[PDB]
DNA sequence: TCTAAGAACTCTGATGTCAGTAGATTACACT
DNA sequence: GTGTAATCTACTGACATCAGAGTTCTTAGA
């Protein structure tokens, strides 16, 4: 599942 | 009318005697 | 009846020796039966409805207390809200020594007259100022012909009790195991609204049943805005709401007097009794301090005015029963506003049930509350139990979570059991089958709390300690189930635990 | 988790100029990183952020060079976010009149992560490149970079001004070069580390969900 | 080699609500 | 002016409810 900017 | 209405506390519906698990 | 009217109830015992000191057995006593009744309905009414009124009166006694029409009657207690000192006044007259304690005071077996007794009670109800919803008298006499030997005595009573019923005071009766017989058809046939041992009604006054009983009242009223323009008024009612032990009132030790918690706010440096305007509200984020007024920490959290805005329709299957927010509340029409809107609501109810549908809405119960989202599920009444309405017809507000509410839960994967491991379980489960009913259980704490509170209140000997109904009765679970725990211990896991 | 984030932002001249139906690729990227910074500016996560600017008319880095390691400013070191960073992002940042290389900025930024990840704690790590593909470069260190992105355990997210369903031949060829780099990193999942400024402004619209365990 | 940050539950206190009561204010009105 | 309506707006008891504060437990822990 999403991470980084999508944390 | 009489059938469901308690004599201790009128208009309110009669409180049935607690129950629990019993098979 | 209307909301505010108190229940009001007066207890009126035959003090006559022929019943008062009398038994066929030794094991009860009609006066000791009536006094027990009066103490026991009265201890029910104390926990359950401190607002509703009781009185108690002895007729045919020899020393008197009345306003007027005095002869041979003693009002032990005028009409009042119920409490401890009244229960202690009745306690004094109970038992084998009690039936002598009463004799040293009011005196026993003298002649009496129901047309005067009914006069007295009438004056009593008159004398009180409150609005009364139900006005009821309870007869504790066994004297089935009430000494109507003079029929021109008795016609006074029957006319006077016509006048009781005509003034919308009611009257009610209990017969008390008179030796050899009692029959209402001789007399009392026209005083109440084939032959008896002792009343099947009287055991209901010994139920000792405890709860608050709080009458039908709205939570709020709202407008169901279908769009920018069409509105109907609906009520919002609380069918299920968790009860709490009542709020405790802080007291002064040395006198038991109540005392005022009297909080102030004081500057840490100086004598400033800071007013609400002197101080703001704040947060810390990113090592800087954000400042807002006592107006705007509640201008934030505004979105809408009190109403219900319609959001369109869904299948009832897609409203998944695993995610549940807070207790469901009822919706029911109110012609108090928006007259004839009941005509729209009723069609809306009827036709949703055909469509297998819910309405979705956004809901604000007040000004300065955020909208939640709520599914209006439609509802239908099971009157089949001789019009005992187990379920009122209308809508349920069922609330729906938002993203923030549905908390993350850890990783796990398995599909582990074999058909034998289900197959043995399918037996134990079918052996343990009973019928739950909503009212079949009671709160162990809140029920225990009242019994402790009574012991302290009356100065009883003991807390009644009545054991709860939530513990599994494990010996029955041993026997009904039987030994089949071994099927798990043998067929499903190793012997190491 | 305690994360590393490194915004690696192209501030060359060219991204100031655009297809007239949108905001400039410069200010689009500036808005994306604004709509991002706000999130952890409020949310109580333990995540360090850094800013690197490239296409800068000056240069500031631990690794300075004449042609490579140049037209780059390591504008903000790897620490928890704050309101002054958000103000500097929202109001301070300028396009340079010059141009620079994202492969250039990437090596500097990845070496800064190799400095910062030793003296204080982390679990997961990211690098984040924002550009119009006006970078001109030799295809130099790439196999060692992709190998080292595994050996340093840092994922790369890449951000662009146009769709993945009026753009220059230089933007088409640049994207096939970005695809080739993410195919080399991760294969079929690798292109899902690539985002348009369009879809991301259409996804970063809101503050975070409140993060809590049971 | 253990000391706070993060939970969790109950309880207390204010704000807003509804129904009902009754006072004072404000219209209405005198030929 | 003087006097009698009709009727708005208050206050209270009571009930729900958010918030806020007091209290015991897990992990990370010199």
């Amino acid at each position: 599942k999403p991470r980084g900017l999508f944390s | 009318r009489c059938p469901g209405e308690s004599l201790i506390n009128p208009g309110f519906k009669s409180k049935k005697p607690a129950g629990g698990v019993d098979f | 009846y209307k909301y505010s009217g108190r229940d009001s109830l007066i207890f009126l015992v035959d003090a006559s020796k022929a019943m008062f000191e009398s038994q066929s057995e030794d094991e009860l006593t009609p006066f000791d039966m009536s006094i027990q009744c009066i103490q026991s309905v009265y201890i029910s009414k104390i926990i359950s409805s401190d607002r509703d009124l009781l009185a108690v009166v002895f007729y045919g006694t020899e020393k008197d207390k009345n306003s007027v029409n005095f002869k041979n009657i003693y009002v032990l207690q005028e009409l009042d809200n119920p409490g401890a000192k009244r229960i202690l006044e009745l306690d004094q007259f109970k038992g084998q020594q009690g039936q002598k304690r009463f004799q040293d005071m009011m005196g026993h077996g003298s002649d009496y007259s129901l047309s005067e007794v009914l006069w007295v009670c009438a004056n009593l109800f008159s004398d009180v100022q409150f609005k009364m919803s139900h006005k009821r008298i309870m007869l504790f006499t066994n004297e089935d012909n009430p000494h109507g030997n003079d029929s021109a005595k008795a016609s006074r009573a029957r006319t006077k009790a016509g006048d009781l019923r005509d003034t919308g005071i009611f009257l009610d009766l209990m017969h008390l195991k008179k030796p050899g017989g009692f029959d209402i058809s001789l007399f009392y046939r026209d005083i109440i609204s084939v032959h008896f041992e002792e009343s099947s009604k009287l055991e209901d006054l010994l139920r000792k049943v405890r709860a608050k009983e709080t009458r039908k009242r709205a939570l709020s009223r709202l407008k169901l805005k279908l769009n920018k323009d069409i509105v109907i008024s609906v009520g919002i009612y609380n069918l299920v709401q968790k009860a709490l032990k009542p709020p405790p009132i802080k007291l002064y030790r040395e006198t038991n007097e109540p005392v005022k918690t009297k909080t102030r706010t004081f500057n840490t440096s100086t004598g400033g009794l800071l007013l609400p305007s002197d101080t703001k509200r704040s947060q810390i984020y990113g090592s800087r301090q954000i400042i807002l007024e006592k107006e705007e920490t509640e201008e934030l959290k505004r979105f809408d005015d009190p109403g219900l805005m319609l959001m369109g329709f869904k299948p009832l299957v897609l409203l998944k029963k695993h995610h549940y927010l807070r207790p469901s509340l009822f919706v029911y029409p109110e012609e108090s506003l928006v007259i004839g809107s009941s005509t729209l609501f009723s069609a809306l109810l009827i036709k949703c049930l055909e469509k297998e549908v819910a309405a979705l809405c956004r809901y604000t119960p007040r000004r300065n509350i955020p909208p939640y989202f709520v599914a209006l599920v439609p509802q239908e009444e099971e009157l089949d139990d001789q019009k005992i309405q187990v379920t009122p017809p209308g809508f349920q507000l069922v609330f729906l979570p938002f993203a923030d509410d549905k908390r993350k839960m850890p990783f796990t994967e398995k599909i582990m059991a074999t058909p034998e491991q289900v197959g043995k379980m399918k037996a134990i489960v079918e052996k343990l089958r009973f019928t739950y009913r909503s009212d079949s259980f009671e709160n162990p704490v809140l029920q225990q709390h009242f019994r402790n509170l009574e012991a302290l209140a009356l100065d009883l000997m003991e807390p009644e300690q009545a054991v709860d109904l939530t513990l599994p009765k494990v010996e029955a679970m041993n026997k009904r189930l039987g030994s089949l725990v071994d099927e798990f211990k043998e067929l499903v896991y190793p012997p190491d635990y | 988790n305690k994360a590393a984030v490194v915004l690696c932002m192209d501030v060359g001249f060219t991204m100031s100029n655009s297809i007239p139906g949108i905001e400039s690729p410069f200010e689009q990227a500036k808005k994306v990183i604004t709509m991002f910074v706000q999130r952890q500016v409020f949310a109580e996560n333990k995540d360090e952020i850094a800013l690197v600017l490239f296409g800068t008319d000056g240069t500031d880095n631990p690794l300075s060079g004449g042609d490579q390691y140049q037209n780059i400013t390591v504008h903000r070191h790897l620490m928890l976010p704050d309101f002054d960073l958000l103000e500097d992002i929202e109001s301070k940042i300028q396009p340079g009149s010059q141009q620079a290389d994202f492969l250039d900025a990437l090596i500097v930024s990845m070496d800064v992560i190799q400095h910062e990840t030793i003296g204080k704690k982390f679990e997961k790590r990211h690098i984040e490149i924002f550009t119009d593909l006006s970078s001109r470069f030799s295809k130099s260190q790439l196999d060692i970079i992709i190998h080292s992105l595994k050996k340093c355990d840092i994922s790369l997210q890449f951000f662009l001004p146009f769709s993945l369903g009026g753009i220059t031949e230089q933007q088409k060829e640049g994207l096939e070069i970005v695809k080739m780099v993410m195919i080399s990193l991760e294969g079929e999942d690798g292109l899902d580390e690539i985002y348009s400024f369009s879809e991301s402004l259409r996804k970063l619209c809101v503050f975070k969900k409140i993060e809590r365990h049971s």
